[PDB]
């Protein structure tokens, strides 16, 4: 034993599954209708809503 | 809506599995000799340029002077090219060794090897080869030509030991998760025409440089009006310690060497990056030519 | 093939409607997106999409900055996207308020790695440069999301508002007081030589003129001084290697007028800058002259 | 600064010098950057001080 | 010293890396790779004296 002691630490993760509760009409959103944008390319038109 | 296109037919009865092998080859590049608007199977790639006599650097200067479009569309009995133009983007697909990056400016390369290889699984025919150039990065390309340069330079004592190491390190060349080797440009110990012209012509600008200016800035110190060309001769007097016909003879051939040398000395960009795709087998980039 | 279609007026996108209006319409559907105008349809320019850490987004969360990615002889950093003001640390021409100034903002850690990968290379700066363009967007991530333009005008979404290149006054440079009708911007990296110190000078240069060669034999008539340094080190010193004394390449072209100065602010240090409003990017290779 | 031409000889003067570039080995100017250039004459010697014990004397 | 202090830890030598990338690893980089099997998990362990 030499002259001093190791106090180690370690974390541990723990995957785990919560439960929300939230009263009525908590936060109102405000949505609109989604735009649409194109993005040119020479095979792909990707676009982006 | 139709656009400008190039088509290509072929002459050979063709199956259905070659062209689902063909058919993953959409964006890739693709050489011409002449663009014109339709074409035969026979001039389409570097099959009907390959030869074993000249060097492959003249592959090089039979591939600055051609019209490089994309395979728009692989279907029944004829093949779509789309020629493209300066400032649109197009996608190329990755058929070259060597991975590529965001931002990357591309240069054009005749392929390091012909003949036996565990990726040259390409179109096959009876006589004919579908061959693709190489697309490798612009400071990947000049060490490629670089190397070569500097080893078609010792091509002619090989016979010594110190030189052997020197090739195979030379032969040698590491980029970014690629482990290259090029081919020798030495084959049954005699160099291709092709090598020796361009690397005596390369020693022939070299030695009349060592020539004339000494004598050139020695009759310009007499008409000198300005300081940075009378210390360029003190240079050339601290490293060296006839008819004017033939100093004509001598200029002039210091300029024929000079416009011989344009397939080496520069290149010009072709594409550089956009963006390009996971698992880096194609890449969106644009066309500058 | 008959006399219509060939007489037909040409096809302009702007009368008909789009692909997906036209799709959806034959098959009698309707669905929460409206697609009946497609955004970024009318965008003649050329955008990309890149991603930067937030060592590096400082002065670039206002739109227009040059945008220059570095070569480094590593494996997974290979490549980072500096802004010009990075460069602004690295230049012997800048002053020396701003170069303290404009540090202050730039402390965090990849900052400072692409400033000390800029001096630990035995080669020079230009070879391990290549130019992407300019910024016009970006989306205020942990790694930021930005739009770069690597050819055309800087525009905002609906082409409501055309962004501006920003460049600071030090780095900035005319060679002629008569500036006429269009000037060209050119990107200039000169080296000065000297013994204890290979820092080069930066400079965008706005000038009137288009071939290369008589912008060259200019360009060495403003910078002898920068060749003479050139030829002492390559005098003094043999058994060493230099290249490239000066590198111009092409970045774009304005409308000469719309050069008026300004300054961005960006955590309160407001820093003297030169704005060019209506500016197109278009990029070129680097050439080297001597 | 002494003068032999004349024997007037200045005792006390104020000298900013620094390194110049490109291999400058010492350069004098003044408070003002006038680079007061007494040095270019055949009539003048000058003796330089630093201010440790380094010393200088110039033809 | 090093030598034998790096066969008595079991981690080999620091081989001679480049210049350049330690500027890498000081910007952040994975450098331990994985084992060959886990039938755990991930390690997890820190120290104090």
């Amino acid at each position: 034993h030499p002259g001093f002691a190791l106090t180690a630490v370690r974390t541990d993760t723990f995957e785990v599954d919560m439960l929300l509760y939230s009263g009525k009409s908590c936060t109102s959103v405000i949505i609109n209708n989604p735009i649409v944008t194109k993005e040119e390319r020479d095979i792909s038109t990707t676009y982006h809503v | 809506a139709m656009e400008a296109n190039i088509f290509c037919t072929f002459d050979h009865k063709l199956s259905i599995a070659d062209v689902g092998k063909l058919t993953k080859l959409v964006a890739a590049v693709v050489p011409i000799p002449q663009r014109l608007h339709l074409i035969k199977h026979y001039q389409l790639g570097l099959h009907q340029f390959v030869d074993h006599t000249r060097g492959y650097v003249r592959l090089r200067g039979l591939l600055r002077n051609m019209t490089l479009t994309l395979m728009r569309r692989v279907e029944g009995n004829q093949i779509l090219l789309h020629v493209p133009t300066h400032g649109l983007l197009y996608t190329v697909l990755n058929t070259g060794p060597v991975t590529w990056e965001k931002g990357d400016a591309l240069c054009v390369l005749p392929p390091l090897f012909h003949g036996p290889l565990a990726r040259e699984n390409l179109l096959t025919l009876g006589q004919w080869e579908l061959v693709l150039p190489w697309i490798v990065p612009m400071p990947l390309a000049l060490e490629i030509n670089q190397r070569l340069l500097i080893m078609g330079l010792f091509s002619l004592d090989r016979s010594y030991e110190e030189v052997k190491a020197a090739v195979q390190q030379l032969q040698t060349i590491t980029f970014r998760d690629a482990t290259f080797t090029i081919p020798d440009p030495v084959i049954d110990q005699h160099l291709l025409i092709d090598m020796k012209t361009a690397c005596l012509s390369m020693s022939m600008v070299a030695n009349l440089a060592s020539e004339l200016t000494m004598t050139y800035v020695r009759k310009l110190a007499l008409e000198d009006s300005s300081m940075l060309l009378v210390k360029c001769q003190e240079l050339l007097m601290r490293l060296d310690r006839v008819s004017p016909d033939d100093e004509i003879a001598r200029l002039s051939a210091l300029f024929v060497m000079l416009r011989q040398l344009d397939d080496l000395i520069r290149e010009q960009v072709v594409f550089t990056v956009c963006d390009v795709s996971p698992d880096n087998k194609s890449a969106t980039c644009i066309f500058k030519g | 093939m008959d006399a219509r279609a060939v007489a037909k007026r040409p096809r302009d996108p702007a009368d008909e409607d789009n692909e997906l209006v036209t799709a959806l319409k034959a098959k009698r559907e309707v669905n929460t997106i409206s697609v009946r105008y497609l955004y970024h349809a009318d965008h003649q320019a050329l955008t990309a999409r890149f991603f930067v850490p937030e060592g590096l987004v400082e002065f670039e969360a206002q739109p227009g900055a040059l945008l220059i990615r570095m070569e480094t002889g590593c494996d997974s950093p290979r490549h980072l996207y500096i802004s010009l003001y990075l460069l602004g640390i690295r230049a012997s021409n800048v002053s020396a308020s701003t170069r303290c100034l404009l540090e202050s903002v730039y402390t965090a850690s990849a900052a400072r790695a692409a400033l000390q990968w800029l001096d630990l290379g035995p080669h020079l700066l230009h070879r391990r440069l290549e130019t992407l363009g300019c910024v016009k967007t970006v989306s205020l991530g942990i790694t930021s999301l930005l739009t770069c333009v690597m050819r055309g005008y800087l525009y905002n979404t609906l082409k409501t508002e055309v962004f501006a290149l920003m460049i600071p006054k030090d780095m900035y440079l005319t060679w002629e007081e008569t500036r006429g009708r269009l000037q060209y911007v050119y990107l200039i990296i000169v080296y000065d030589y000297d013994g204890p110190e290979t820092r080069p000078g930066i400079y965008v240069l706005t000038s009137s003129i288009a071939h290369w060669q008589t912008l060259v034999d200019v360009a060495r008539g403003k910078f002898a001084r920068e060749r003479c340094s050139f030829v002492n080190r390559r005098i003094t010193r043999p058994r060493q290697i230099p290249l490239c004394t000066g590198v111009i390449q092409k970045l774009g072209w304005c409308l000469a007028d719309d050069i008026h100065t300004s300054f961005l602010v960006h955590k309160e240090l407001k820093l003297s800058v030169v704005r060019l409003d209506n500016f197109s990017v278009e990029l070129g290779d680097f050439r080297e002259f001597v | 600064v002494v003068r032999c031409v004349r024997a007037q000889v200045d005792l006390g003067v104020e000298v900013r010098a620094a390194r110049c570039p490109r291999t400058g080995l010492w350069i004098v100017r003044d408070r003002r950057g006038r680079l007061r250039r007494w040095l270019s004459q055949p009539e003048v010697c000058v003796l330089y001080v630093t201010p440790d014990l380094d010393f200088y004397w110039v033809l | 010293v090093d030598r034998w202090i790096r066969h008595a830890a079991g981690v080999e030598r620091p081989q001679l890396l480049d210049t350049e990338t330690i500027s890498m690893l000081t910007f952040g980089s994975m450098s331990e790779r994985n084992a060959a099997a886990t039938v755990h998990g991930q390690k997890a362990a820190c120290e104090l004296i």
